[PDB]
């Protein structure tokens, strides 16, 4: 087995955490359902042993063959040898659960006979079950299945358990004794499965409860399946109102702008404009702006983000080619992403000049034809075009050719203003921008 | 002939397409189930299962030559678009669900028309026309609560199917929990047959269980799973009712925070309490006309090309009937047309009075002023709808005898919407064009020396 | 006469007609399905349908003669709002409401109070009337469950009296689903059959299901589709309840996130104990004393004016007696205590110490403050509610013989709410009154060369 | 004399002693009021509860009189002004209210009804204020609240058995199959039977389970609708409840999740390459799992300046004071020096700065393992670790520096680094108000340069 493990990138690392959640999950279940049903029997012992050494057997491999070889983070840096990785998971919070989980109590099957709540501390193994709902929560790109998934499972679990208690209770009554109890037609565990499926959801359509224990189960199986089908609506609840958060606010802000555009009876050729530009900006982002996401984000990731991007396109730049890099990845932070759509002009041939245009995900066509309309050159995605407008001052450059967007354009901008604010940081670069732009214009 | 996904025709397609993929889900699991009604109007069933095999080949076609945006454009050569579908997953459910398995007719004698059920496979144009239905409707809720029934009342549907098929295979009149003897002409009747097994699935997957109980244990595992099944249904369902709700009402939510928020600042911080009906008028005021959000973060997220459309839409017949902004460039006036920012007044509100500092210039929509008098309200000039004043005091030409004061009693009659320009929104939007500024300088200095300056 | 719709005399009269609007719609039912209430107290509902009837004319006469708003002034002239009136769709339903179907009195013979469901058209009066007082109440959340319950109480009567007409069209005790024979005196009372049918309807749509089952083709549909339509009744009373108590405590929740957050810091950056307890105990101050809130956010969806005006009722006369601002301009004194921040002061902390950098004005509210001597607990001289220090700090006269220094050390004896006014927010707002910055520097100087200058 | 604040832990176990009479009051007098078997069979039981919870309601009273308020912020010590103050209140008419003595109506009725007790009710404030200075002081918020629900649903459906249990004595016993039972049948006459079958009851009905006998009179027929309506609006607080505690356990996650799938939609929109991808996953969930997942500026930001000013000095100060150059400065240039501090987070392999860089921010690492390499790649010269700095000079902008703000090192992180940053321009901005201050680091850093190079 490696040396170290990693947890986060090894994927038989989650393979075994499923094998001891098959292990944990077969204590949960069979030590309620070997403590009360007699399926436990004289004929059938070898095959409960069987499967108890085996779980046996993974608690204990768990505990002395992977847990100790897992890496883990101390103070910033990652930890790879393996004594530390060893004294790390022996003063752990884990293995005090994991050795009271492994105490061999099965000795006590000397003396007191075969029976199953000696096993009962291998339930105490959760942490093994919590994290492999963490690792499969992170693993999957839709979360929300698993949610439901783990919220059925709870809820068979509980089931289980319910019918269980009740099979206790209708053997501590007497079988058969009054028309509550299970009266031993059937099978055992369908049958009283039946009756904590309709105990638990409430559904009642039971025999009614005849002596005082009876009455006092049903009051709190009433009680208890009431919180039950609460937390199940309420979990539903929280699964879609986190699943459809982001649909519903991005619907909300286009009502809104409806909303406004409605109130100032502004015509539907505009409205329709800006329907086409919300229905294309779900379609493709899938969020309203990137700029209120990457302002949460910390400084470093904004920069690797900027980096993987534009870095490249800006470093083709024969106007930022001499530029230092600090200058460029400011610049890169402070790029603006705006949504053109087809026919929008990025250029009017006449208006005023003041930003850069990086095409990505998009195609602009510079019109410059003899009537005006006749494509010239189409710029596809990772062009740069405009890059001499931010050097000239006052007015300066005027847009000389009509640059439309073919289709939906998904143009990054730099202003002059801002780069201008970036640039009252750096004065060399300064120079020499200043310096190009004297010798080209 | 390109289809284009987004038109109005894509979706007559879909919903073209969605009626016989909703007709197919419905009425085959209960031709399949119940076996009176494949039986009886068997040539009906065969008009429409052709009818829904035609459309399902034309949808074939037509997803052959529908469109995908690549880099923004639509592709329209038919070679590419046939590949792209050919290499797409929904093409093999596509013809899955187109392979002739009514040949297999043929042998059982058409009595057996679960052969079609590979025609359920085209679902996904169902779940499409649901998606752009209430993507293109202008009551979102009220799709989702009917979406939600026609997911319930496929649920009990198919569950009443599944309920009459275990009884079938049970054996009809043999126990007390299945569906009665056939023989009896009570209950040998389609519709009895139906509609009990409507109710048989409405009192089970709705958990309130009122039907007689199971007495074998096939039935009591079909009662269980059942049970199951609709709890969880019925939770997820009445969890996204809950969640609708409260996505309806989050607006009116965040409104009573924030009035109950300055309803306790100002009961906290002594305000005397007729500020204290003013702003509680206001409220309700904001509330009862609609105007509850704001524009600066209503159009906070769309480009600045859509919000120069939006506010030359609005503003800009009022700005250049401005004196000074009569001449100028066209997007300079969609810059100050950017730069505009709403304030909205109550009556007896004074927008300016005389020896304030003029930094703004009022342009007026949807609003009355008054140019009122010191002392009491004498209005001398009464300003209405697309009127405008306080220009000069943003423009700041040399030597004016004003020095930035405002110079009238200004205050509003009624509610008035007024759009804000001040003088360093304008002195930033003329950073671009000096030869305007220049202009406007000039024309105000024009104004000034018709009035009131000093040559300084 | 002209009403305008924001008045309370307008809310008076949405009590005055959603009474009658309420009454058409549970007793036209009622009289509709039950039978006995139109035989026996005929003449009562004759006199409630004729003052139901007057009180709907009076709602034309006033819908025709009530305000709207163009361009912000309320309308006054009855040809325009009769214009205004006449042109909507809800005339249309009055006028609809209004029809004369009583004339089909004298063909049935009045033991048919179906044909005054025209009344039930005017249901916007009292949907109005709800509006008008979930937005005039003080208990938003308890007028929000009150009217659940009536409009939930209004479905159950409604189901009862749908049950009692259905069971009525098939028969009275031929089936075991209908209810019973009302020749047998124990079933055909009133009491009882109205009674029993709100059990039926209460059993049946809030899904607990216990009547005695269908036999029936339409009793099993009809059962079906009213169990539907109790699940959606359940669903929308528990998605209502959940997005109220979620509405009731949003505050406690963000500020519960707000204390577990900062928590979360401070175990995470190792702050001492002592200051995570002085922490803790601001924030339990915070929620005890309720001002959880915070005022720089409450005060920004409000309009300039607004902001303004409320910054005057608070600030300005305790800005007047400010030696320096004594005699300022007005429109200065607006911009100030717009400029104005609150700071909250725990006892104890030192507001500022003998050589710190004076950059601030404190004037207090809500506090006593102690001139302490240099790191002791004994007091010079303690300070109240509308005192104020640090005025000559902010106005940096040139040649100080303090230089910008406190000469003082400051401790909050209880809890203190000082108001801030900082040196660059005093410049920024006296950037646009140079003659009132001469004239504050002026004074400043005075007051020094008075003192030490 | 003697004061008890009200914000201090001897109000809050006072609390509890009148919060446990109070519940003990409103369960066991309704109890008692209309079960009958309780209040006969169990009679010096309840004289000595009821002597034990009125000498609490007396000392109730006198805890009242005496406990203090907040004027200008000072907690009152007068015990006159105290008395004033609570004899001008509202709340001391409901505590003479349940300290009238009705008693003597229970001298009169031999002792069989202990309905006069029931203002002794009238003190429900102290039980609310017990719950919510409970839910402001425990640690477990919605574990109180789903056991405050319980209780209160408790409560509400117990005093729903005592309401049937009464009705079901005034129609008469057994007379019906709605009511309970006939009480000569031993069976139904023993009170655990009587108060096990009305609370199964009223759990029955106040849950909308319904699995109770169907009613047969006009009275049951009007009870059994009201009760079902008021159960129906009690699941559904249950189940709002339940739903906004399920909410508020996992808000934290969801908006964790949220921020996870909001970054990788961006990154799957602007095409990001997967190595970049799988790291910025990894340092996320790095920094959720070590409880470092908030930004500290809006952490920050609802504290006063004060308690953020002091939060910074618990913080930053003490590391501060061991850079070279803050050795020895005015003590208020280094608050606000420490309120200028910024934090920034590296991922393994990032790179800090580079050689040739341009050096406006001076790192203080914490929680982190830095190395400076060379140009070519990972080759540690020193390995820098916690409680290190560098960049002080570059930040220092010494007049002639023959570096001139360079970094001249390649310092790459390690591990997970967590650097607090102090910027060139914020440096500046806490000099402005600091001339003395900033020629004495100008002079230290040139004289630092002088001895290197200059
Ligand atoms: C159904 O009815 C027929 C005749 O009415 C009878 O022969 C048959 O046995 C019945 N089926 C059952 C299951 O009883
Ligand atoms: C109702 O009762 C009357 C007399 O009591 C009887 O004639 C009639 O048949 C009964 N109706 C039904 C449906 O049994
Ligand atoms: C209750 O039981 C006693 C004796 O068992 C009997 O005399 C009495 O009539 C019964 N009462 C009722 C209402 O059944
Ligand atoms: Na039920």
């Amino acid at each position: 087995l490696p040396n170290s493990i990693d947890s986060y990138t090894d994927r038989l690392y989650l393979l075994w955490l499923l094998l001891v959640t098959l292990a944990y999950n077969w204590n949960c279940c069979f030590i309620p359902l070997r403590l009360v049903f007699p399926y436990q029997t004289a004929d059938n012992i070898h095959y409960w042993l069987i499967a108890d050494i085996i779980c046996d057997i993974i608690y204990l491999y768990d505990m002395l063959f992977i847990q100790p070889r897992l890496q883990f983070v101390r103070g910033g840096d990652i930890i790879v040898d393996s004594n530390e990785l060893r004294k790390h998971y022996r003063t752990s919070t884990k293995f005090q659960l994991d050795v009271a989980s492994i105490i061999p109590f099965d000795i006590c099957y000397l003396f007191f006979g075969f029976n199953p709540m000696f096993r009962a501390n291998r339930m105490l193994k959760y942490t093994s079950f919590f994290e492999f709902n963490h690792h499969l929560e992170s693993i999957m790109d839709k979360a929300y299945i698993y949610r439901v998934i783990r919220t059925t499972g709870y809820l068979l679990f509980i089931l289980h358990i319910n019918a269980c208690v009740y099979y206790w209770a209708s053997n501590y009554e007497g079988i058969g004794t009054t028309r509550w109890v299970y009266d031993g037609e059937g099978n055992e565990y369908l049958r009283c499965y039946y009756w904590a499926v309709r105990t638990l959801i409430t559904i009642g359509g039971l025999p009614e409860p005849q002596t005082l224990f009876e009455i006092v189960f049903q009051l709190l199986n009433f009680f208890s399946g009431v919180f039950v089908f609460s937390s199940l609506i309420g979990q539903m609840r929280d699964v879609i109102g986190a699943a459809t958060a982001n649909q519903n606010y991005f619907r909300a802000c286009m009502d809104d702008t409806i909303a406004y555009m409605n109130n100032y009876s502004i015509p539907k050729l505009v409205q329709k404009r800006v329907r086409t530009w919300y229905e294309y900006t779900w379609d493709s982002q899938r969020m309203l702006d990137e700029s209120d996401l990457l302002k949460t984000l910390p400084t470093t990731v904004q920069l690797a983000l900027a980096i993987d991007v534009n870095f490249s396109i800006i470093s083709k730049v024969d106007l930022f080619k001499g530029c230092d890099t600090q200058m460029i990845y400011d610049m890169l932070l402070r790029l603006k992403s705006v949504l053109y759509l087809p026919g929008d002009f990025v250029c009017k041939k006449g208006e005023i000049g003041k930003e850069m245009y990086i095409i990505k995900h998009g195609e602009v066509q510079v019109l410059g034809g003899p009537d005006g309309t006749k494509v010239l050159v189409t710029l596809k995605a990772g062009s740069v075009f405009g890059e001499i407008s931010l050097l000239a001052a006052g007015g300066g450059n005027r847009r000389t050719a009509n640059v439309v967007a073919h289709g939906f354009a998904n143009l990054l901008t730099l202003d002059k203003k801002t780069l201008q604010e970036i640039l009252v940081h750096y004065p060399d670069s300064e120079r020499i921008l200043m310096k190009k732009a004297r010798v080209l214009l | 002939i390109v289809v284009d996904p987004s038109s109005n025709l894509y979706y007559r397609w879909l919903t073209a397409i969605a009626l016989p993929v909703f007709y197919n889900w419905y009425l085959l699991i209960c031709r399949a189930c119940f076996d009176e009604l494949q039986s009886e109007y068997l040539m009906l069933w065969l008009v429409l299962d052709y009818s829904a095999d035609v459309l399902y080949v034309l949808d074939v076609l037509v997803r052959a030559r529908t469109g995908f945006l690549e880099q923004g454009l639509m592709v329209s050569d038919t070679n590419r678009l046939w590949q792209h579908y050919k290499t797409t997953t929904q093409f093999k459910l596509d013809v899955l669900s187109l392979v002739p398995t009514d040949l297999a007719y043929l042998k059982v004698g058409t009595n057996y028309p679960e052969v079609r059920f590979n025609r359920l496979l085209k679902f996904s144009r169902l779940f499409e026309f649901f998606d752009r239905t209430e993507t293109r409707t202008n009551y979102p809720n009220m799709f989702r609560i009917g979406n939600l029934v026609l997911y319930i009342l496929i649920i009990i549907h198919w569950n009443a199917c599944i309920y009459f098929a275990i009884s079938k295979f049970i054996g009809f009149g043999t126990d007390s929990w299945v569906y009665p003897n056939i023989s009896i002409p009570e209950h040998g009747r389609l519709s009895r047959k139906y509609i009990y097994s409507l109710y048989w699935s409405t009192l089970t997957l709705t958990t309130i269980g009122e039907t007689p109980p199971p007495v074998k244990d096939e039935e009591y595992l079909f009662v269980v799973v059942d049970f199951l099944v609709g709890v969880l249904i019925f939770a997820t369902i009445v969890g996204n009712v809950g969640s609708m709700i409260s996505n309806m009402n989050a607006s009116r939510a965040e409104f009573q925070a924030k009035i109950d928020s300055i309803k306790q600042y100002m009961q906290f911080r002594k305000v005397t309490k007729d500020l204290e009906t003013r702003v509680i008028r206001w409220f309700d005021y904001l509330w009862a006309n609609k105007k509850t959000v704001d524009e600066k973060e209503v159009l906070k997220s769309l480009p600045d090309k859509l919000k120069a459309e939006i506010a030359i839409n609005v503003h800009l017949d009022t700005l250049k009937k401005v004196r000074i902004f009569q001449d100028c460039e066209a997007g300079l006036l969609v810059e100050l047309v950017l730069k505009l920012r709403p304030t909205v007044f109550s009556p007896g509100d004074y927008i300016c009075k005389k020896g304030d500092i003029g930094k703004e210039m009022y342009i007026i929509n949807e609003g009355k002023l008054a140019v009122v008098a010191d002392d009491g309200v004498t209005q001398f000039v009464v300003l209405s709808d697309g009127s405008y004043f306080g220009e000069i005091s943003i423009l700041n030409i040399k030597g004016s005898k004003s020095g930035n004061r405002r110079t009238a009693n200004i205050r509003s009659i009624g509610y008035s919407d007024l759009f804000c320009l001040s003088k360093d929104d304008l002195m930033e939007a003329l950073t671009e064009y000096p030869e305007a500024k220049k202009a406007l300088e000039e024309k105000g200095r024009q104004i000034l020396m018709k009035d009131n300056l000093i040559d300084e």
